[PDB]
RNA sequence: UCACAAGGCUAAAACCUUAUGAAACUCCGAAGGGGCACGCGUUUAGUCCGGGAGUGAGGCU
RNA sequence: UCCCAAAAUGUAACGGAGGCGCCCAAAGGUCACCUCAAGACGGUUGGAAAUCGUCUGUAGAGCGCAAAGGUAGAAGGUGGCUUGACUGCGAGACUGACACGUCGAGCAGGGAGGAAACUCGGGCUUAGUGAACCGGUGGUACCGUGUGGAAGGGCCAUCG
RNA sequence: CACCCCCGUGCCCAUAGCACUGUGGAACCACCCCACCCCAUGCCGAACUGGGUCGUGAAACACAGCAGCGCCAAUGAUACUCGGACCGCAGGGUCCCGGAAAAGUCGGUCAGCGCGGGGGUU
């Protein structure tokens, strides 16, 4: 919501850091992606119900059971049965989890210094999952049963990591030095 | 075929319209379960829907 | 020797050699002559004599492999009730092909090497060297 | 995703039919729905939107099907086969629709 | 696809140069064969309807 | 089903390998939508393999089962509606010594999906089969031994 | 087509493809913006869909350059081979006559031929 326009302010930002011949050829966000892989070892009708219900109540969407590919190496896998769940925010709802999360999320980090500024995708963007469900805006563990922790992956439309990095920072974000 | 038939049984689609005209196909008793509904055409009139006799 | 894992019959047939008549990986090569069938142990007499007389260490290149399966029937049964088992394995070896490249060795020690390995051999050789640059 | 487009226009069987297919192209706000004997690498009558518009966007959906149907009257054109594209037959390229569909 | 010769390279596999086998491998692929039209050019067979059969152990190059 | 099988079909062996005697009420009809395996970089349980993302990516996947051919403009994965897994037929071919077997345009009744052109008389295809005889069952009112009935047969369907 | 260019759509199905690269913007195309409804998400206007700008032509597309890759590919010779004849106990091999590859070398190539429409040539 807010946090548009200060990306349009961010855009400026950039175009006057890299000397853009255009104002759409810079790095913008495109979707945030949250995903929750718990199954192989949670079986558990259960517990992907409060997957669900954990996911639905922080990014205000519903969550996709995506199952398993069906590989079923010697240990334990199978055929089609839940393994994973996506959430695919983007626009205005990632926008404002995305505010959430700076906001509220890794401040509240038990144990928080920043994440890992070592490049993530060389093709130009940058992913980083999170691990910790205890350090949060809206869950509880007044409202939960037992401890879990998720993924999340942001696609910077950069075309080098120089450029996603700034992107990234600019927009407000923790670099462990 | 053979007598056994666990999976799969012929079973015979008679008609509702009381003409004596009926069909044969087969029905697995594992998604059936209960009974068979289909909307067959009827020789002896036109297009008359029947239900699984046994 | 053998190869590891296969289909497990065969068959029979002949014309020259395919590829290939060059000397690749060395000085001094030898060659067949005759469209034999080669069997493990024949080479595995061929390389155990060179490797012997070579001493330390020279550089031997078996250019053939066995991949074909030989069958005979067990002793003493009438035709038929099924197709032999396996007894050995041959190299189709066709004319010209290479059998054998040595070098790091003297012309004169490559000579004597071949002419043991030679008279090993259910068939006629000959030594040659190089020039062969069809391809590299 | 080009299979949309290819899938739809494979499965509008080019000559054998007869008929004579029509494209669409509402992607941009500007179409162009051609009429064309598929078989000869002719086309036919046609009616685009970009020469003058009266200034509907998708509104206009509708005209340019009467303006097209109105040019296959003359040419004498009174059989058709409807290549859509990658467009999911629903509002505008179903508006140029009925609107050729009457007005033909 | 399966198999395989020397080396590189790497944590072994993949991959790189060199090198090769295949009835059940094929990027390719002949000679030849088979169908159809003519007969542009020679020659004699053919097909169908009905009567009578015999043969159904083959042999070598 | 593949090889043998000699680039048309065909072709034997106690020659070389492997499957079938089913399955599916959705895995069919139609309509609409989706694109695979695998590797590389980065990712809470993980960390060989899980689930997410980016890049490559013509098939190196998938097709209920054997393999061969086939297939990415779908046959592959998903959803809506559905009973064409339909009666009465069959121009014309493939194929077999015969009996069989296979493909099939098109006409009628009458329906399904589609906005419609249209498609549908099962399944990507090729195995999932049993001739007659005597009998069970639902319809049919053809014959019924002086006549009218009924036993019994006959017909179509169908089960063993 | 008058000349260009763009939009659609074809014959062609890689000597027509890919990469690196340059050009392109109100005139077609694209991203774009908005979405309570048509319509739609196994979740999300990402996609389908709907109301429309400016902004950008960067991405994508169109066009040009290019032979690094890919693809196409000679002649020469050979393999094999119909058919004539032969040698070898045999594995196998030869001669004459015609046909004649594959792989490779020479190279060739950043395609070609249409239809319709739009928009430009002080
Ligand atoms: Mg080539
Ligand atoms: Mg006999
Ligand atoms: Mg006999
Ligand atoms: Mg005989
Ligand atoms: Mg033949
Ligand atoms: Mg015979
Ligand atoms: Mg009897
Ligand atoms: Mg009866
Ligand atoms: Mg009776
Ligand atoms: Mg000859
Ligand atoms: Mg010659
Ligand atoms: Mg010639
Ligand atoms: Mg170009």
């Amino acid at each position: 919501q807010l946090k548009t326009k200060y990306n349009d302010q961010v855009r400026p930002a950039l175009m006057q850091q890299f000397g853009y011949s255009s104002v759409m050829a810079v790095p913008r966000i495109e979707k945030i992606v949250v995903n929750e892989g718990l199954g192989s070892s949670k079986e558990d009708s259960k517990a992907i119900d409060k997957a669900a219900k954990e996911l639905a109540l922080i990014t205000l969407q519903k969550p996709i059971i995506t199952k398993a590919k069906k590989s079923i190496s010697n240990f334990k896998l199978r055929q089609g049965m839940p393994v994973g769940i996506k959430v695919t925010l983007r626009g205005e709802r990632m926008y404002v989890f995305l505010e959430k999360l700076i906001n509220i999320g890794l401040p509240r980090i038990r144990d928080f210094r920043g994440i890992n500024p070592n490049a993530f995708d060389g093709r130009g963007n940058y992913n980083l999952g999170i691990k910790e469900q205890l350090i949060f805006p809206e869950i509880t563990y007044d409202m939960v049963d037992k401890t879990r922790g998720m993924d999340i992956t942001i696609v910077t439309t950069a075309k080098t990591d120089e450029e996603a990095r700034a992107l990234l920072q600019s927009m407000g974000l923790p670099f462990r030095k | 075929a053979a007598a056994g038939a666990a999976p799969r049984i012929i079973v015979k689609m008679e008609s509702s319209a009381g003409t004596g005209f009926y069909y044969t196909t087969t029905k697995n008793r594992r998604n059936t379960q209960a009974k068979l509904e289909l909307k067959k055409y009827d020789p002896v009139a036109a297009h008359v829907v029947f239900a699984a006799a046994a | 020797k053998r190869t590891k894992f296969r289909k497990q019959f065969r068959g029979r047939m002949t014309g020259d050699a395919k590829g290939g008549d060059y000397v690749a990986f060395g000085d001094y090569g030898l060659i067949a002559m005759e469209p034999a069938w080669i069997k493990s142990n024949q080479i595995e007499a061929c390389r155990i004599v060179m490797s012997r007389h070579f001493r330390r260490g020279g550089k031997i290149y078996i250019r053939i492999f066995p991949d074909k399966p030989v069958t005979k029937k067990p002793a003493e049964t009438r035709m038929g009730k099924g197709k032999g088992a396996v007894e050995y394995w041959v190299s189709v070896v066709k004319p010209g092909r290479v059998m054998f490249e040595v070098a790091g060795v003297t012309e004169e020690q490559a000579k004597e090497a071949f002419r043991l390995a030679g008279h090993k051999l259910p068939i006629q050789t000959k030594m040659v060297k190089r020039e062969v640059y069809d391809e590299a | 995703r080009r299979k949309l487009r290819t899938r739809r226009k494979v499965r509008t069987t080019t000559a054998a039919s007869g008929k004579l297919r029509l494209s669409v192209y509402r992607s941009s706000k500007h179409i162009y729905a051609q009429i064309i004997d598929d078989s000869r690498g002719q086309t036919l009558a046609a009616a685009s939107s970009a020469a003058l518009k009266s200034g509907n966007k998708t509104d206009t959906a509708a005209a340019v099907g009467k303006a097209l149907a109105a040019a296959a009257a003359e040419k004498g054109i009174k059989q058709v086969v409807f290549d859509r594209g990658s467009y999911k037959y629903h509002g505008r390229v179903k508006a140029l629709a009925d609107a050729a569909r009457e007005g033909g």
